[PDB]
């Protein structure tokens, strides 16, 4: 059954979620909420820039700036050796 | 007499091949042969003559039926074969895999005979913890706590 | 015996058989 | 049990992955799995740590009975084969001709407990069938211990009590002194001597004779006339056990191990049997039991016995040629005459062999093989069967050392192939009968301590003589033992 | 060469004269190479004294009957054989075991001349029934290994003297076995386990050292052919 | 008593362990539920406190919890009631 | 119990033990006087 | 496998419907179908082979040669007789004393009657005599010396294993054999035979150009390193030089298991028969390390792997270096298009054929979307199924054969490029390998001892292997012992004394045998071999090796020294040379293990078989045994959360990796399938707790 | 005790083998000392052997060379029986080129300075008119038996062909004792020991290195005390 559960990938994806939540909680609250609502990581639905600027009461531009800054902060091999090993 | 005969007869063959077997094994087997009795007279409580029912069930329903319906059925001890003893089973799932599975299953559905899951065969098939060894309720439900003195000391 | 490339293997044959072994893949 | 490391590396892979996540050798489980594939040599150390105290199951197919599955402690061994302990080959019925075994692995803590406690090697020693042990010594180590404990007079350094100007010059103050004088080439091991023992328990005669209450071997000192080998043998047995001083036949060893299991705790018996295995191998080496064709001696007056019974068979077949008796009676007469000749040749062979002949030594020790196989090695095969089942009236008059004829070997093929086909049919039908017995008795377990009836059977139990002498009935051990008296017993 | 792993020596100490030595780890397979030679060295290279021959007054030829004692002659013989005494002279020195009257004779009742020393004076030997008197002269010299009773080459002097065996080695029981420790990372190395049991003359700790000295003085003969021949050294201690 | 020392998987001796419980099956389920308690202890050391007692005797360097359980059973620090 | 040496417990499946103990030496049953008997 | 007789198949009887009587041996089999050689499995009697001299009637019967004897005088009219006309007549035997003029000297002669009866005939009525001895026996069984001393069971096992030898890299001829090893090897096919008499022109390792005596020239292309049908090698080395003159019907190139023309199924080893340390317990065999050191038992195994490029809906399968998600270091050995290059040592689980398939588009999990957002990676939509080498298989890569649809090769439908990779490795001997002599004495390898710890002979020669004593007398196969004595006699070389003429034991012993050079090849025919007098008397005179060293006494034993302890053994030990074999039941071909691998499709059981990772059938009697212990929880484990608890397996793997308690075993899949089928069969199955 | 320390004298028989006699010794000791020196000499004398070769015409182990009579694995089996003795622990490299018809002996191999082949008469291969042979060899000091190291364990390319290496300068070791053991207890042993080396180093040089090894080993026990 080539479409069966490999059963190591499931627990690997679990650990992926777990240390992913850890690394997202290494940063501030607004930034982690922005990333989670942006990529739908807390519900399953990617809320776009309008919804994020709605839930934080700010422009689309400010959400874009904050998200770009979070992308800058995530891009540390110190932060991301464990993440590099995940792919 | 027939028990004493059968033990001596089978043990003689195992003597002849020089293999010592304790007799209680053959005792266990022959005990299963001599479980059921026949009916030659019905009494008055749902009995067909020639039917093979368990002895203990028969004696218990007789000791119930002597009051209010006191016709004890005439039962005779019968020796049934091992395959015959197997086919005279308790549950449909207990049999289920021996001989004419279809014919077992059809009148199993007709009788609507429910299982009680008391053997180990069925509990193996459904994967339940079987009622044997580590499986019976006396050992399954063991409460575990430390002694209170050592609990306080540590 | 009587094969031109046979190495000299020595025998204990007491009896001298007339018939040789046939061409075994004849079957 | 020994275990191939590359196999256990695959069996215990989630365990070793978890443990080298615990050690900081990988960032995750994924690089852990990749390292397991790349086998970085610290992973063998971590594999040792995770295999340490974790039992595994072992099974030889087919599973004939309950001891077909046992639980051993694995240990990482070089090679790629499963090292089995030799004393469980009798339980597994596993010769080393290439038979494989299947390894399982328990996972839950309950499963580890059931494997550790129930199915462990040391806890399952006796038969479930008839109480006799299966860890008992066998083929090689029986011969080893039989050589080690046999008593040979006419030996070097043997005791004599006779004293001329010299003393008797046979005694030795300590078994350590005996070991020194045996490592120097004075004492042979199987020679009879008179040691002074300080650490062994004397038998009940000597023990009750000297000390009465307890001839307690931790302190006491006493002498005996034995061999050095039996003294070293009783050194293997535990401290509380008395001295044996017999020649270790396999039946004797069976009685000893039964005695130990019925008196002593099991973990003592397991250690004792292990030490017996080591000593049995070490003296199976020095036993010198080899097979040369010069040691397969032939009986010298075999030929005149063949002449005797050949003239008898000649008279019988000539009387059939007269037509006075039919085909069946002359065939039966030939059968009886050649069975008589067969037993005659076997008798002559049995009286001819000396006892240090290794072939008769293995048999008389009781390691393996009956006397008939020795007789068909040297002597006469005798009657070979009809493929129907009757006997061929020719019969084979030669031994395997003599070498059969074309026709004799062609006759032997019939019974050989019939026996092989019969063995295949027997093991299949025995599997079927085992099926039927499990089909019947699958629902009989113990559920109560005591039903508290007073009914019950009687046992013959060592009937008397016409004189009145109570001879022991032979079938008591299968019948009367391991039973509970529902009634009392009073003595007139 | 480079030893690639250093073998070490760690003692375990059981009861007083029964030390248990182990050596780990060893190159496969050096355990059998050195443990058997070490055993034979312990049994048969160490100097030590024992009783060579005794003589007893009153004993004439029957060798069974001694007046006034509870004990048999051969029992006295095997008591005397299991008697530890060290001597510092390379010559047969004689002694006297003498006691009159009834009672028990100990090992301490003997009088030692110069050089000899009883190492277990509270060892029972003999008991005298009722007003008996014993006078036994013992001949103790020193040597190596084990020796049986010397025969009656000395016969005319041995008209009262009778020879006995002599356990010259201070060790009594030496046994050994091997192991297979760490077969994967150390790649099948071996571990020797010794069990030496001596008498109270010397410690087995000292006996092992003396045996190592005798063995290295033995293999010095093999070493002194080409000192510039490349062996396999071990390195720093 | 004084016979020999055991080693590894056979220590503690079951000949002494059976002296404490009724039959071997009680010893099995008893040790198993104690080992589950010890594994629940080791899992819950990451999070907050609970009254799950264990271990009691000193564990090894890296010792299996069922071994610790049987050793505490041998040391008589535990108790039970049957089903 | 034939293998423990002590008294049988309250959970033993003595039937299957008996079945295997009877069925095992059928290979050694070297033969109507044998296995069909 | 050629010359094989079968009684099963279409038309004939089947296996299980057939009874016992046709498995047996009628006396009409004599001279026609060999009563020894047959498989010992569940096919006994159904599959035999021909005799040596048998031949097929044009009516489809089995005819058989006979020397007809007239008036007591044995003629030379060979008469092919079949079975019915055999029963018409009465036939004497090969061991019949002839007066060198045909005539029998016995008045009473062994003879065979029509119903298989044996009598002592008055020596006039016999009309047929056998052409030779061994007319009853097959080819492979007639390669066993001292057959007449072995019982038929172990002889059957030895002859059946003798077809299971593997080719060594050396293929050294035996010292002791029959007269069959030359004729059977030139009829074997895998020996290049010089067809036409001539002279050698030029040789190579790959061809020999022969120069015929009249004009023409001819090459013979050697097959080197060809894979056989079971991984074994098929080298063909030439054995002649450039100036040599050859004749027709002459061997010119040895094959896999041949030496100098004749058969060679193993090696000749110095063996002792002592029981040593329990390592040779119950047919276990120990070895020397010298067999590892000198590659005495070493076979070359060649395994061919295969992968195809195939069409699909989503595109086409592509064989290239572009293999998404992966290091570049593991893509070093492969070429520009994915396949490895010749000579690259592979391990287990490496890449052989770099090949990727299109997958298409599914939704991404948002965590994967985040990670690909962070790392700047694309989706890389194609999915990689490269040809990975399976478990425990390694070694060099000899040859690559590659087929292409675009290159007009024939291919199956929808297939675009088929590439096959010849993987090869050189397996040493190892503890666990199955070895056997030519007598049924088989066994795994107990322990490969080092070269010093070995019972070694007084000259310093160590023995090579050590068998067991206890397995010999009870198996009734002392032909190995006679082979051992004869092997030491042939290794040492002899020259008996003729100073008082011929000694009385060596009278029937023919000439050019009174002497022998050391390491000279000899042959015992099957039923006309060395007698007890000849073997023992020849063993008596066995001239020394280098110094004056009579190593082995007249009894056949010798004094060995323990390589471990150092003391001599107190008893002389039987030694000598036995010719043994290496069999194809190797360890790596049987070792098999699995933690988590492929499952099934219909059921949720783990898939089984060594082609996969594979599982082990926890069968019925196993369930019986674990009920008999009463270990109910472990039985629940094995039945549920290792087989069919689909939601249970992942949580057990997770709980192990987290180091937590193993959870409760759920309801197995096989019960639910039964429940759904019973509901599908119009039966309301009810499940109730109260 | 008897008063003489043991002596070690020497006996020459041929060039490549010799005998040794050691006397007097303690009784019951000579077999043990002989087994000790045998297990030492036969197993742990350092030597030097070929390890890995490279032939330009081939790429792997299981092939042929155009021109020669044999093939690559047969060349391996022939070169495996060479004898060579180095002086230093670096991996040296020797070479062999041969062209044209003719037989190739071991003597035709040119070594670098320091190492030396001692069996020039050993056949390797034979060639024809089409024969073109070039092969390099790698020799290193070592001890004992060692299997062929893997190419992936190396950093090398496709050309290297690893070979098993047998660092055994010895060939055959036996002994015998002469137990005098008179009935006067001046009893002693006399170990006559035999050494055969395979013409790499002298039996004297082998025995002295073995003795120095035993001085090291027994040393350990002897004073870690
Ligand atoms: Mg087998």
């Amino acid at each position: 059954d080539s479409e069966a559960v490999v059963a190591v990938d499931a627990v690997s994806f679990t650990l992926l979620q777990d240390q992913l939540q850890s690394v997202l909680d290494t940063l501030s609250e607004r930034e982690a909420g922005v990333v989670r609502l942006r990529f739908g990581l807390t519900d399953g639905q990617p809320r776009t820039l309008d919804e994020i600027g709605q839930v934080y009461g700010v422009t689309r531009e400010r959400i874009r700036q904050i998200e770009s800054k979070t992308m800058s902060k995530l891009r540390h091999p110190s932060r991301s050796q464990v993440l590099r090993d995940y792919l | 007499e027939v028990q004493i005969h059968l033990v001596r007869e089978v043990q003689e063959v195992y003597r002849a091949q020089g293999v010592s077997i304790h007799d209680k094994h053959i005792e266990v087997i022959v005990r299963q042969m001599l479980r059921r009795v026949t009916i030659i007279d019905s009494g008055s409580t749902e009995f067909l003559p020639g039917s093979l029912i368990d002895r203990a069930e028969f004696e218990a329903e007789n000791r119930r039926v002597v009051a209010e319906g006191g016709e004890p059925a005439a039962g005779r001890p019968v020796l049934m074969g091992i395959t015959k003893a197997s086919l005279a089973t308790d549950s449909w799932l207990s049999a289920a895999s021996f001989q004419e599975t279809t014919r077992v299953l059809t009148d199993a559905a007709i009788n609507c005979r429910s299982d009680k899951l008391n053997g180990l065969k069925e509990n193996v098939i459904i994967g339940k913890l079987i009622p044997a060894g580590t499986g019976i309720n006396r050992y399954r439900n063991i409460a575990v706590q430390p002694t209170e003195e050592a609990r306080a000391a540590a | 015996n009587s094969v031109p490339g046979a190495p000299n293997r020595v025998s204990f044959a007491k009896l001298r058989e007339p018939l040789e072994v046939p061409g075994l893949l004849d079957v | 049990c020994g275990l191939p490391k590359l196999m256990a590396l695959e069996l215990f892979k989630p365990f070793v992955m978890k443990r080298l996540v615990d050690l900081n050798h990988a960032q995750n489980i994924k690089s852990a799995k990749r390292m397991v594939e790349r086998q970085r040599p610290q992973v063998w150390d971590v594999l040792e740590e995770v295999i340490a105290e974790h039992p595994v199951l072992l099974n030889r197919a087919p599973t004939l009975h309950r001891l077909g599955i046992q639980a051993f402690e694995p240990m990482l061994v070089e090679g790629k084969a499963i090292q089995l302990h030799p004393l469980v080959c009798e339980a597994f019925n596993a010769d080393f001709d290439g038979d494989q075994m299947a390894v399982h692995l328990p996972l839950s803590a309950e499963a580890q407990a059931e494997a550790r406690i129930l199915m462990l090697s040391s806890n399952n020693i006796l038969s479930p069938a008839s109480g006799r042990p299966l860890a008992m010594p066998r083929l090689d180590m029986v011969t080893g211990l039989y050589y080690l404990t046999t008593e040979v007079p006419g030996d070097t350094g043997e005791y004599q009590p006779a004293s001329g100007d010299h003393p008797e010059t046979g005694v030795y103050s300590s078994p350590a002194e005996a070991i020194m004088a045996a490592d120097r080439g004075v004492l042979s091991v199987r020679a009879k001597i008179k040691v002074r023992l300080t650490q062994l328990r004397p038998p009940v005669e000597i023990e009750a004779e000297l000390f009465g209450h307890s001839g307690w071997q931790p302190g006491d000192a006493w002498m005996a006339e034995t061999t050095l080998g039996r003294v070293m043998f009783n050194e293997l047995l535990p401290l509380g056990y008395p001295f044996v001083n017999k020649q270790m036949h396999k039946k004797v060893q069976a009685a000893i191990i039964n005695d130990l299991a019925e008196r002593y705790p099991m973990i003592v018996v397991a250690q004792t049997v292990d030490k017996l295995k080591d000593a049995g191998f070490y003296w199976a080496t020095r036993s010198g039991v080899t097979v040369s064709m010069a040691d397969v001696l032939v009986p010298p007056r075999k030929k005149e016995i063949l002449d005797h019974y050949e003239e008898r068979a000649d008279k019988v077949e000539k009387q059939f040629q007269r037509g006075a008796l039919n085909h069946d009676e002359r065939n039966e007469a030939l059968v009886e005459i050649w069975k008589e000749a067969t037993d005659e040749v076997g008798q002559a062979l049995r009286e001819h062999y000396p006892d240090d002949n290794p072939i008769i030594t293995i048999v008389d020790s009781g390691a393996t093989g009956n006397f008939t196989q020795t007789r068909t090695l040297a002597g006469m095969k005798g009657l070979v069967t009809n493929p129907k089942g009757e006997f061929i009236p020719r019969p084979v008059k030669s031994s395997f050392r003599e070498g059969l004829t074309v026709l004799e070997y062609f006759i032997n093929t019939h019974g050989a192939r019939k026996g092989l086909a019969d063995t295949a049919l027997r093991t299949a039908d025995s599997g079927y009968l085992t099926r039927r017995l499990v089909d019947v008795s699958q629902d009989v377990i113990v559920r109560e301590h005591d039903c508290q009836t007073e009914r019950g059977i009687v046992v013959e139990l060592a009937e008397r003589a016409p004189d009145g002498t109570l001879i022991r009935d032979p079938y008591i051990e299968t019948s009367a033992y391991a039973r509970t008296l529902g009634t009392d017993a009073v003595d007139e | 060469m480079l030893i690639s792993q250093r073998p070490t020596l760690s003692e375990d100490v059981l009861t007083d004269n029964r030390s248990q030595f182990v050596i780990e780890p060893l190159e496969p397979g050096f355990g059998y190479t050195l443990g058997n030679s070490l055993r034979r060295t312990l049994l048969s290279s160490i100097p030590g004294a024992a009783v060579t021959s005794i003589r007893i007054d009153g004993v004439l030829h029957e060798f069974t009957t001694v007046p006034g004692v509870k004990e048999d002659v051969t029992e006295i013989i095997l008591n005397l054989k299991s008697l530890v005494v060290s001597s510092e002279e390379d010559e047969p020195v004689t002694m006297y075991l003498r006691k009159q009257g009834p009672g028990e004779v100990t090992a301490g009742d003997i009088v030692p001349p110069a050089g000899v020393t009883v190492h277990n004076p509270g060892m029972h030997i003999a008991t005298l029934n009722d007003k008996g008197k014993l006078e036994v002269e013992l001949v103790v010299e020193r040597g190596r290994g084990y020796v049986p009773a010397v025969q009656n080459r000395a016969s005319g002097a041995e008209i009262g003297r009778i020879p006995v065996d002599s356990i010259y080695s201070p060790v009594l029981k030496v046994t050994y076995k091997v192991d297979a420790t760490r077969v994967e990372q150390r790649t099948d190395f071996d571990k020797l386990i010794l069990d030496v049991e001596t008498k109270n003359s010397i410690s087995p700790r000292d006996a092992l050292a003396s045996a190592g000295k005798t063995l290295v003085e033995l293999f010095g003969l093999a070493r002194e052919l080409n000192v510039e021949a490349e062996g396999i050294e071990i390195g720093p201690s | 008593g004084g016979y020999d020392t055991p080693l590894g998987i056979t220590n503690p001796p079951i000949d002494e362990l059976l002296d404490r419980v009724s039959s071997k099956y009680a010893l099995v389920i008893y040790a198993a539920k104690r080992a589950r308690q010890i594994n629940d202890y080791y899992n819950q050391l990451g999070e907050g406190i609970l009254e799950y007692v264990g271990p009691l005797v000193e564990p090894g360097l890296q010792e299996k919890p069922l071994s610790i359980a049987l050793r505490e059973i041998h040391a008589d620090l535990l108790e039970h009631t049957e089903g | 119990s034939m293998a423990t040496g002590k008294l049988v417990d309250i959970g033993e499946a003595v039937g299957i033990v008996a079945a295997q103990s009877i069925g095992e030496p059928g290979t050694q049953l070297t033969m109507t006087g044998g296995l069909p008997r | 496998h050629k010359r094989r007789l079968s009684a099963l198949g279409p038309g004939g009887l089947s296996r299980e419907r057939a009874g016992l009587e046709v498995r047996d041996v009628h006396p009409s089999h004599y001279g026609r179908m060999c009563p020894i050689e047959t498989p010992e499995g569940p096919n006994i009697g159904l599959i035999g082979s021909l005799s040596v001299y048998a031949r097929v009637n044009p009516f489809g019967f089995i005819e058989t040669p006979y020397r007809k004897v007239v008036d007591g005088v044995v003629s030379d009219e060979i008469v092919y007789l079949t079975a019915d006309e055999e029963d018409r007549h009465v036939v004497a035997q090969a061991n019949s004393p002839i007066d060198a003029d045909g005539r029998f000297v016995e008045p009473r002669v062994l003879v065979r009657r029509k119903a298989g009866e044996v009598e002592y005939v008055p020596s006039s009525e016999v009309d047929y005599m056998d052409v030779s001895p061994r007319q009853m026996v097959s080819v492979a069984t007639a390669m066993i010396p001292f057959l007449e001393h072995d019982d038929a069971n172990r002889a059957l096992m030895g002859a059946n294993m003798q077809r299971q030898a593997v080719p060594l890299v050396r293929s050294e001829a035996p010292l002791v054999g029959t007269g069959m090893e030359l004729r059977a090897a030139i009829d074997a096919g895998d020996v290049v035979v010089a067809e036409e008499s001539g002279v050698i022109e030029e040789v190579s390792a790959d061809y020999i150009t022969v120069m015929h005596d009249n004009g023409t020239r001819r090459t013979y292309r050697m097959r080197k390193f060809a894979r056989s049908n079971h991984g074994t090698c098929a080298n063909q080395c030439p054995i002649v030089d450039a100036g040599d003159r050859v004749e027709a019907g002459q061997v010119i190139a040895d094959g896999p298991c041949t030496d100098d023309g004749e058969m060679a199924l193993g090696k000749n080893l110095l063996v002792a028969i002592m029981p040593w340390e329990g390592h040779n317990y119950e047919d276990a065999i120990i070895l020397s390390n010298r067999l590892v050191e000198e590659d005495v038992l070493t076979s070359i195994h060649i395994e061919e792997h295969e992968i195809d490029a195939r069409d699909t809906k989503l595109g086409a399968e592509e064989i290239t270096r572009d293999i998404p998600n992966i290091s570049d270091e593991v893509l070093a050995d492969l070429d520009e298009r994915g396949i490895v290059r010749i000579g690259a040592e592979v391990r287990d689980g490496d890449i052989l054929v770099g090949k990727v398939t299109p997958k298409g588009e599914t939704e991404l999990t948002p965590e994967e979307r985040l990670l690909r957002a962070i790392f700047g990676e694309k989706a890389r939509e194609v999915r990689d199924t490269s040809l990975k080498v399976p478990h425990g298989e390694s070694g060099k890569v000899i040859g690559i054969r590659v087929f292409s649809r675009e290159d007009e090769d024939e291919l199956p439908a929808g297939v675009n490029e088929l590439v096959r990779v010849y993987v090869a490795q050189k397996r040493k001997i190892s503890d666990g390998d199955k070895l056997a002599g030519r007598h049924g004495n088989k066994g795994v390898i107990g322990k490969i001892l080092p070269v010093e710890d070995m019972p070694f002979l007084a000259d310093g020669t160590p023995v090579d292997i050590i068998l067991n004593t206890h397995g010999v007398p009870r198996r009734m196969n002392i032909g190995q012992i006679l082979e051992t004595h004869l092997g030491w006699c042939a290794h040492s070389g002899w020259k008996v004394d003729a100073a008082k003429g011929v000694p009385d034991w060596a009278a029937r012993l023919p000439d050019e045998l009174l002497e022998a050079q050391p390491n000279a090849i000899v042959s015992t025919p099957v039923f006309d071999g060395a007698q007890e007098a000849e073997l023992q008397g020849l063993l008596s005179c066995t001239l020394p090796n280098r110094d004056g060293d009579v190593l082995v006494d007249a009894d056949g034993k010798a004094m060995l020294f323990d390589g471990r302890s150092g003391e001599p053994f107190p008893y002389p030990v039987t030694v000598g040379y036995m010719y043994i074999m290496k069999l194809h039941h190797l360890v790596d071909d049987k070792i098999h293990a699995r933690s988590t691998g492929p499952y099934s499709m219909i059921t949720q059981q783990p898939l089984g078989g060594k082609a996969q990772f594979g599982g082990q059938r926890f069968g019925e009697m196993e369930c019986w045994a674990m009920q008999a212990y009463g270990a109910a929880y472990t039985l629940q484990e094995l039945l549920t959360i290792k087989s069919d608890d689909t939601v249970g397996r992942v949580k057990v793997y997770e709980a192990i990796v987290k180091g937590e308690n193993i959870p409760e075993p759920g309801i197995p899949e096989s019960f639910k399938v039964l429940l759904k089928e019973l509901q599908s069969l119009c039966l309301n199955v009810e499940v109730l707790s109260s």
